[PDB]
Order: structure tokens, then sequence, then C-alpha cells
């Protein structure tokens, strides 16, 4: 069913994150001082923003088609919350 | 009057009084509590008359804004912001909006709605004072400031929607702002047309709420009227950026395609068609029409218990949809 | 030892915050104010006088660090300047915040707040103001700080700490 | 009771997606006036791509809900359910709100 | 315009720009117009500091009528029952008099004095002092009809101060506010007064600290010989003719370490309350006492810029 | 008590508490109001290294209940864990005014 | 090895829990 697929996806994400964490721990620590903090932080911001921009480009909407009943339940919950929001706005 | 010695006397008295009576600033007095609120109400009621703000209030805001926690005197403090004199946006940004934005992103949803209300009133006041001047910085410089303010609040709105996980209570205020924004050229005769970003448009178009769709239809109709009016006068006065026209055209084509044209797959919603076959939709062209949109589920189910029910929708009171339908087809 | 941002794997629906300062009573009151309310996540608060911390192995990963400075005391300012040299540069990318106390009573102040403004600007981080002795003011700061913590831990989709860097950036 | 696991398990999958993106961005990176402009360009680009991704995801979800809701419309008018009740209340609200909006316009 | 210049001046008061350094005060000969018998009267007295907004339509030509009206008001105020005529001779007397040679530059307005004399010459009961020394910042933003005297000093009972302040506020449309000195400014005063050169050291230099410990209370006093303090200052002073923030920090740090070596107590966690030296002494509540007639103008100028900052 | 909060530096707090209890005893302190010290020691800190004469100082402590304010300094964080013996030796030495030489 | 509890164990736990030198100064002066 859908539950098994979602669980398995969770284990793949966990395994990938464990591997990435293991790989990331081999870098040495860098500490700053009052004289050089600003420029170093600016350079690091440039590098990290450039890194994350491509990661967001790689992202694609994943399907994982769910069953029809869960969609109905989610719609019911959404309508229920919409009711309270509407009374407040009124 | 606009006499100088009286202005200076009032300035000194009011600035000293506000400094001494404030709550979180200059010895942090908490005993006055109600007295300060009453004094602020009197000041607000005095500057609603005279149609402008005092110079002392601006200095008090610029001094005491960094130390404010965002809850002490929310109503009166945020009502003082609306009466800030017109000035270039770049100058007052570090003084006011950098603190307001930092307080904005980390607070509750009611604070966000409050600041959206106050910014809408500020925009209305700035526009009111600008319109009378053209009857009498250059005009090109003046419109740049208001356009930057509109873009700033659009950025605020998009990030706020992302943080709050698409709450409709916030979306009502966000659309309330653009209701005032949409009609600037007709109301105040100032040549300026600014559209809301696609993040707001496609979050309003796909909302479950029906009042959101009604308001969006009304807003689009007002944009089309204003853009039609603006183009006419240019020929006699022969400059609006053309990109506005194509952007509005894309919005309009997507909107009509989703509703009753059965062409949902526009440039904005470019979902990959072969995924839809994997998704399981047999006929997606008519999935988001008036009949089958999840927003109109209530109306469809109600009418099913009772074909040609568009009049039923109009009777239920979808006036903006009626205007948009009548003007678009003809 | 040098504290590291991504040393350990995250826990399930858990967020952790570390408060570093000299006044212990203020830290305890702030922690209580943060924890009193109910939220969707599970919260943990760690209290420390300065960095580096005493060595331990069971410590979960830290998501956000708040440096609280007393404007009525030179000792606290010196302590924070000393503590700032034991955290790696990677940890200042949207995961550090400065909190300043005592600007309400100006007569007691031993530190000109141009100093804390310049320090916060130098280390590319936000600067917050609150008088922690007043309970009404402390209650709202606790909630603001909880929301920032939830953003930093990854519990709001689409917004991360590096994104939070641009939201809170000061023009000058 | 079964739906309880759905809510908790869905929340876990959404959190892990956000947390995994941070490690991947950090590893990739590991491998004054002039600097400041490039940062602003980069963050504008990031916002632009994020908005489009969100729009696509939301549109797909709404289309799925619409088709599934259509396929089971007949069962809904049989009614005798809490969801059917909620719909009757929703019709009452929308009407009042729209009337108030028109009055405010005038 | 003046209103716009005032607005701009206040709004450029931001915390991005660093505060400047200060020149070491230089002994200056008293002006020839200065009256020695009044100056001797002003010294060695304990004053209370206030800040004052500009006075609207104050004239130096007619001080006699001001004195007579204030006399009638004071006399009527004490006996709340019965009426008082203006020109009579009462138990107490009020005199308006003008000080000379007390202005920093040629642009500043002249100082003046107000006294309450118990006739029975008489014996002075209360005195108040209006002055402006080096006030070119405030004078630019204010029109001609006003008079700028940002600093007010009072010596006597507070119940008389309330009456005189009420009369002035009603008559000239001004605002009296107390002036306080915080630990930051007071530690700058200590170093600047130590830097000044003195031929003879009449009194020792002392600092007073307040320890915050919940329900309990504690005060610590620290006295040191003036020559020893001068040597300690000369150890750290390396910028010729100027005092820098780093030098002040080092000068305070030396005392902190000396105290901590003996008593194991962090004097940095405490709050500095009073500083007394050979030229003057000050308190955080806003009290000043001046002992040297050579360095009067420097003290008045420091306090004047402090009061100017408090109203703008 | 609210086990979510984790107190680091707990061992230092317990140690300073133990040291304060040992040094100041457990009896009610006798009530004094003043104490005076006269110092004639050399300055030892580059700074005044060549100077060979003592630095002359006189300091006083005043409190409504002295020896009770002093007891609370170390737990509050204003002093080190053991105070100097000059402060914890008032009643044992029956001394109130002191003189110290190098 | 305090048995790093498996995610599954920790998850169920949380779900279930939603119901609860004294000689150196006497030698210098």
């Amino acid at each position: 069913n859908t539950e098994e697929e979602l669980i398995r996806e969770c284990e793949e994400m966990w395994k990938d994150m464990e591997e990435c964490q293991n790989k990331l721990s081999l870098i040495g620590t860098e500490t700053l001082t009052d004289s050089n903090a600003q420029l170093s932080l600016l350079i690091m911001q440039v590098k990290c923003l450039t890194a994350e921009l491509s990661q967001w480009q790689k992202k694609t909407p994943e399907t994982i088609p769910l069953t029809e009943d869960v969609l109905i339940t989610l719609g019911k919950e959404e309508f229920q919350k919409l009711r309270q929001d509407l009374e407040m706005v009124l | 009057v606009r006499d100088e010695p009286v202005l200076l006397r009032f300035y000194y008295w009011l600035s000293q009084t506000l400094q001494e009576e404030c709550i979180w600033y200059k010895v942090n007095n908490y005993e006055h509590g109600k007295e300060f609120t009453n004094f602020l109400d009197t000041i607000i009621r005095a500057e609603c008359f005279l149609q402008e703000g005092f110079y002392s209030c601006e200095a008090f805001l610029y001094k005491s804004l960094p130390l404010w926690d965002g809850l002490c005197c929310r109503s009166q403090f945020l009502q003082l912001v609306s009466w800030i004199p017109f000035s270039s946006f770049s100058e007052v940004k570090p003084l006011l909006f950098d603190h307001l934005a930092q307080l904005f992103f980390t607070s509750t949803i009611y604070f966000k709605c409050s600041v959206l209300q106050s910014l809408k009133e500020l925009l209305q006041n700035w526009l009111l004072w600008l319109s009378m001047d053209i009857h009498m910085t250059t005009l090109g410089g003046s419109m740049n400031s208001v356009s930057k303010l509109i873009h700033y609040v659009g950025w605020l709105s998009t990030t706020a929607m992302r943080l709050e996980s698409n709450n409709t209570f916030l979306l009502h205020f966000i659309l309330d702002f653009y209701e005032k924004v949409c009609d600037i050229y007709i109301n105040y005769n100032l040549p300026l047309v600014v559209l809301f970003p696609p993040g707001i448009f496609y979050s309003a178009l796909l909302s479950l709420d029906t009042s959101i769709l009604n308001q969006l239809c009304f807003i689009m109709h007002r944009y089309r009227k204003n853009l039609t009016a603006a183009k006419k006068n240019e020929l006699v006065q022969k400059n609006f950026s053309s990109k506005t026209y194509q952007e509005f055209n894309h919005y309009l084509t997507s909107m009509v395609g989703c509703l009753w044209t059965s062409k949902p797959f526009g440039k904005g919603i470019y979902i990959d068609p072969e995924i839809l076959e994997k998704t399981g939709v047999a006929e997606y062209k008519n999935s988001l029409n008036v009949v089958h949109h999840p927003s109109f589920l209530s109306y469809a189910v109600s009418f099913l218990l009772q074909s040609w029910y568009l009049d039923y929708l109009f009777s239920q009171g979808l006036q903006g949809l009626k205007l948009f339908i009548r003007s678009s087809v003809h | 030892s040098v504290l590291r941002p991504l040393d350990k794997l995250p826990g399930l629906n858990t967020a952790t915050i570390l408060l570093v300062g000299t006044e212990d009573a203020l830290l305890q009151q702030l922690a209580d104010s943060m924890l009193k309310e109910d939220c969707a996540s599970e919260l943990k608060v760690h209290l420390a006088k300065s960095l580096p911390l005493p060595s331990s192995v069971n410590r979960p990963r830290i998501d956000l660090i708040v440096f609280v400075v007393n404007l009525h005391s030179k000792y606290s300012l010196q302590n924070t300047e000393e503590s700032l040299r034991h955290v790696d540069a990677s940890f200042f990318l949207g995961k550090v915040c400065f909190l300043a106390t005592g600007a309400g009573r100006e007569s007691h102040c031993s530190i000109h707040r141009h100093t804390v403004v310049k320090l916060a600007h130098t280390y590319q981080s936000p600067l917050l103001y609150c008088d922690l002795e007043v309970e009404g003011f402390r209650a709202t700061m606790a909630q603001r700080l909880v929301r920032v913590l939830q953003i930093c831990a990854g519990h709001v989709p689409g917004v991360s700490a590096l994104n939070l860097l641009s939201l809170l950036r000061s023009s000058e | 009771c079964s739906e309880d696991r759905m809510t908790l398990l869905l929340r876990l999958r959404a959190q892990t997606k956000q947390q995994l993106l941070e490690y991947k961005s950090m590893v990739d990176a590991s491998e004054e006036k002039q600097i400041e402009a490039k940062i602003e360009d980069l963050e504008n680009e990031i916002e632009e791509v994020k908005v489009a991704f969100e729009i696509k995801k939301l549109a797909l979800d709404r289309m799925r809900l619409s088709t599934a809701l259509k396929k089971n419309l007949e069962k809904i008018s049989r009614q005798s359910s809490v969801l059917m009740d909620n719909m009757k209340h929703l019709l009452e609200l929308n009407k009042l709100i729209m009337k108030s909006q028109q009055e405010s316009w005038d | 315009p003046l209103q716009k210049r005032l607005e701009s001046v206040r709004k450029q008061s931001s915390f991005i720009l660093t505060p400047p350094r200060r020149k070491i005060p230089q002994c200056s000969q008293l002006q020839e117009d200065v009256d020695p018998q009044k100056v001797a009267f002003l010294l060695h007295k304990q004053w209370t500091l206030y800040s004052l907004t500009p006075l609207y339509k104050f004239s130096y030509s007619n001080l006699k009528e001001y004195s007579r009206l204030l006399n009638a008001f004071i006399v009527a105020e004490k006996q709340k029952g019965l009426a008082v005529e203006v020109g009579e001779d009462f138990n107490i007397k009020v005199i308006f008099s003008t000080l000379l040679g007390m202005k920093g530059t040629q642009r500043d307005p002249e100082a003046f004095l107000v006294q309450i004399v118990s006739k029975s010459e008489g014996k002075v009961l209360w005195t108040g002092w209006f002055c402006c020394v080096f006030g070119d910042s405030l004078l630019e933003t204010v029109s001609e009809d006003f008079t700028c005297l940002p600093l007010f000093l009072a010596n006597g009972a507070e119940s008389n101060t309330a009456i005189i302040g009420t009369w002035f506020q009603k008559t000239f449309d001004c605002y009296f506010s107390p002036l306080a000195i915080n630990a930051f400014n007071l530690s700058w005063m200590a170093a600047m007064w130590t830097a000044c050169k003195m031929d003879h050291y009449v009194a020792t230099t002392e600092f007073l600290w307040s320890v915050p410990c919940s329900p309990q209370s504690l005060d610590i006093s620290f006295a040191i010989h003036p020559e020893d303090a001068k040597a300690l200052w000369d150890s750290v002073h390396k910028t010729p003719g100027e005092v820098t923030q780093e030098e002040v920090d080092l000068f305070m740090d030396c005392l902190y370490s000396h105290f901590h070596r003996h008593f194991k107590i962090h004097l940095s966690a405490t709050r500095l309350v009073r500083v007394s030296t050979s030229v003057a002494s000050a308190h955080t509540d806003g009290k000043i006492k001046i002992l040297c007639h050579k360095y009067l103008i420097g003290v008045l100028a420091y306090l004047t810029e402090l009061a100017i900052f408090q109203i703008e | 008590m609210d086990s979510r909060i984790i107190h680091e530096n707990i061992v230092e707090k317990e140690r300073v508490q133990r040291i304060t209890q040992e040094t100041f005893g457990d009896y009610p302190q006798p009530q004094l109001e003043f104490a005076q010290y006269k110092l004639e020691t050399k300055f030892k800190s580059s700074i005044l290294a060549e100077r060979e004469e003592p630095l002359r100082c006189l300091i006083k402590f005043s409190s409504p209940h002295l020896l009770e304010a002093l007891k609370s300094l170390a737990p509050a964080g204003i002093a080190d864990a053991p105070l100097s013996p000059l402060l914890t030796c008032i009643p044992n030495k029956r001394m109130n005014y002191f003189k110290i030489r190098d | 090895r305090q048995a790093k509890k498996s995610f599954s164990t920790l998850f169920l736990e949380t779900v279930k829990r939603k119901s609860e030198d004294t000689k150196l100064i006497e030698d210098e002066f």
C-alpha cells in the first residue's frame, strides 16, 4: 500500500543523509577573529548561495499517487478549517 | 496657519511629553499604561483632522521603534505610522521598514494583518497628497518611490504566505491591499500600473474559498478597465512599459482557460502532460471549470438536489464573477 | 573544542536552543517563558555561562545559539567577546542571534549601544532588544525566539536558516 | 486510528526533505561593494525558481483532488455525513461575506 | 527651513558612526569681565542639574518686573488663603541678576541668576542658574524669538524649585526635565579630570560603586592618592593631547585588576555611581560640585552638550 | 522540575555552593555595618614595572547587614568561589580595621 | 553503546508520551 512506499522512501532519505553527514565530517574547523570576520562571512555566503541555487533547480515535483480515500479525508479537513477561518473573517 | 514659532512651541512640548510618558523607552514606566493610550488616541483623532501628521510623532517613532516589542500599544502605535510624510523610499527604509520587517517575520499572524492594514492606509494617504500636487522632486521621481513601496509589500506578502502555510485569513488582507493598488490611475489620475507577483495570483486562483475567487475576478476586471483607459490617453499625449501588457495578458489567458475555455495548461501552469497520464486523470481539460472546481463544490452539490445554473450562482451573489464574465466575452 | 553546526543527525520532531550569558536568573526565567506554551515541536533548552562547553557525548545537535549581553555590566561583554572565538565560521550563516538587555534604563548603562550594534554588524547577525526583568515584555520575546528556532531546525517547508539570513538583513 | 499514522508519517516525510536539502547544499560548497551585488542576484534567482516549483505542486494537487472528488460525486448527495453538514454552513457564510464586501465598496 | 534643519539634524543621530575623541582640558585665565566675588560664591556648592527647552519671548531689558511678579506669586502661594498685592514689601524677596563672562563664545546668550533673600543685607535662601556654554548646535535650528539656555542648576530646597519652575513654565512656555549622568559618561569624566595638570592636590580621588545582590545591599569606596593616580594615568596615555576610548578602558582596567588581586571581587559587574577628584565631583542623580575656578568652563561645556543631547 | 531544561555548568555551581558553605559557616552571621582596609602594596601588572614605591589606597565597605551581602556574592557570580581571607575573617579575628603591607 | 534506539523505537516512545589555594594569599600579605 501507500504506507509501505512512504516508509521505504523515508529509509532511503535517511540513508542518503547519513552518508552525506559521514562525508561532511572530514573538513577541518575554521574560526574567525574580530579583524577578518566580515569578509570571510561574505565569501562563505556567496559560496553557499551558489551551492543551494543549483539544488533548488534539480528539484522536480514527485508523483507518489495516493489512494482516493486519503484525498477525500484531506479535503474534508481542509473544509473544516476553512469554516473557522471564514467565521473570523466575517 | 503654517506659522513657524507656533510650530516650534508645539514641537518642543509634544516631543518632551511623548518622551517622558512612553512605556518601553526612557526609564521604562509601566504605571501610565492607560494614560498613554488615551493620550495617543487624542493625538490620532487630532491628526485625522488637519489631514497630516506632526513632526514630533515621526521623531518619536524613529527613536523608539528599535526598542518596541510589538504588542504594548499596537493599535495606536500602528495608527501613528500611517501619518508619515511623503519622502523617498530609500531614505526612510533603514529608519522604519528594516525594523518593521524584522518584527514582522517573527511574530504572530494578527501582527502581520495589522501591519498590512497600516501599510494600506499609508499608501492611501501618500496617494491622496500626491494627486493634488499635479493640479498645482519631479513626477517621474515621485512615482518611483510608491512603486518601490508596492514591490516591497509584495515581497513581504509572498514570504509571509510561505511562512504561514497558505492561510486564507492572511490572503484576504493581501488581496485587500491590491484592491486599492489596482485602481490608482482612475482614482487619483497618476500614471502608474503595478501588478501583483505570480505567487499571489496562482495562490488566489487555486484557493478553496469562493470569496477569494470572487475578489480575484473583480480585481482582474479593474486591471483590464484601467489598462484600457491608460492606453487611450497615451495616443493623445504621444511611457508605459510594454511588459505589463504581456504579463497581464498571460494572467488573463490562464484565468479564462481554467474557468470555461477548457485549456488549463497555460504558460504559468506548465505541468508535464505525460505525468498526468501516470497521475490517473482521464480528461484534465475540464477538471478546473466552474462545475468541477473544488471551490464550487458546495454550489454544485446544492444545485444537484434541485444545467443552466449560472443564474443560480449570480443569485447566490458572485457579483465579481458576473462582471468578469460579461466584460470578457463581449 | 569547537562547536559545529551539522555534527550530528537530527532527531524526530525536536529542536534545541543554547543560551549563553552571565546572569543565570535571567536565563532561567527566559527558558521558563519559552517552555510554558504548547507548540507542535518538542523543545529543549540548554543553559551555559560561556564557551567552550564541558565535554560530553550525549549532547544532541544545537540548532540556534543566542548570546545575551547585559548593558549594565562590562563583565558580560568581555565574556561574550571571549566566547565568540570558539564557534566555527560555518555556524554564523543564519544560526546565531544577539540579545541585548537593559536599554530601557539608560542611567544604569555602562556600555554604549553603538558597541553592540557594531559587534552584531561585524559578525553578520541580528540584534534584538528586550528588558528581561519585565514579565510581560519577556513573554513575547520568548515566542518570537521559539518561531526563529522552529525555522532554523527545518520544521517549516521552503524556508531555511540561509534564507532567514536575507529576511533579517539590515540595509546599513 | 489508521488515519492517525497518516498525519504523523506525512509530517516526517516533509521534514526529512527539508533537512536533506541542507546537507547536500553544504557538501557542494565544501568541494566589499562588488561582492554584495552578486549575493542579491543569487537570492533573487532562488526566489524565482522556488515560486514556480510551488505553483506547479499546488496545481497538480488541486487537479488530483478535483478529479477524485468528481469520480465520487454521486455518493456525496446520498449525504447523511458530517462533511455534507459542513457544506451547508459554508454556503451561509460566503453569502454574508460577499454582501458585506459590496457595502464596504460603496 | 529651520523646522526642516531640526528634523534632519535629529534623524542623522544614528548609531552607525563611531563617537569621537576628546581634547584634554586646558587651564584658561578667567575673563576680565568676570566678577570674583560671584565666582567665589558659585564654587564649593552642591547643585542639581536640569535641562530646559528654549524660552519664548524672554527679554533682558525688563528683569525688575519679572522679579516683582515672581515675588508676588511666591508670597501668595505659601499662604493659600488670602490675596496679595503686587507692589508691597513682604517677608522674603526675589532678585534677578545677570552673570558676566560665563558664556563660551560670542554667540551664546548671557547667563543670569535668580535668588530668594530673606530680608531681616539679607541671607540667601535659594538660588538658580541659567547658562549656555558652547551651544552652536542648538542655536542654528531655532528662530530669533527664542532664547536658548539648555542648562539649569538649582541650589536650595526642592519645594521652592517646584514653585519657580511652575512660574517659568507657565510664563515662557518651557519644559523642565531632570538630567542624569550614566556610568559611561562618568568614567569619561574621571579620566579627563585626571589628565588635567594641577599644581597642588587639595583632595584625593575617589570612586563609589553599587553592587546588585537581590534583597541585600552593598557599597564599595576606592580612594587613592592624586599623585599615584596621575602616575597610573601617565603609564597608559600615549596619544599627545587627546583622550581615546581605549585609554579610558585601560585606565579603568588597571583599577579593576588591582582590586581583584586583593579581594577576588569583579568590579566590572558593578555600577559606578560617584566620581570625585581635585577639580570636581559628580553623581549619577545629576549633582555637580566644582572646586577649581580655572576649569569651570570645561565642566560647564561638558554638561551643556549633555543637556543639548537630552532635548534633541 | 521541568526536565526539558538542561543545566550545564552544574558541577561548578555545586562546587561554589559547597565552598561558600564551608567558608561562611551555617550559623546566623552577627550584624555589622562597616569595614575598612588600608593598602600599601606594590602594583604588579609593562605598566609601572620600573616603579619601586607602593600604591597608596584606602577602601571601605558599607551595608545595612554586612557579612550577609558578602556571603551571597559568589553564588550570584560577582566573586570567585573562595573569597580572599581578608573578607571572611572578621568575627574569628575580632578585627574591623585592617592595615596591609607588601 | 547506550543502544542508539532505532527511529522506530524513539518514534513510538514520543507518540505514547503525549500523556506526561587557601594558602597563597596568607603567604603574600
